[PDB]
């Protein structure tokens, strides 16, 4: 029984990683700005 | 006959306390030009000098 193995996708969104979630963090994000 | 002490400063006249200053005290103090970003409510109140 290994830790990490191939198996995917599971039943999880912890598979799988978008990597369009960039010009929403970068536009459509208002921080702080640094109460 | 009788002054206890007399001195130089800003004139509250030509800074005027209604636009750009304001003289209570000897530094004249005008409100938010500088203010720190990310601290406490009771800060940038030194900043304003």
């Amino acid at each position: 029984k290994p830790i990490i193995e191939r198996q995917g996708e599971t039943v999880d969104g912890l598979t799988i990683i978008d990597t369009s979630i960039v010009w929403p963090i970068l536009c459509q994000c208002t921080y702080p700005l640094v109460e | 006959y009788g002054a206890a002490v007399v001195n130089i400063d800003l004139n509250r006249d030509f800074f005027d306390t209604a636009t750009g200053i304001d003289l209570t005290k000897g530094i004249p103090l005008v409100q938010d030009l500088l203010v720190p970003i990310g601290v406490t409510a009771g800060a940038e109140q030194s900043a304003e000098y």
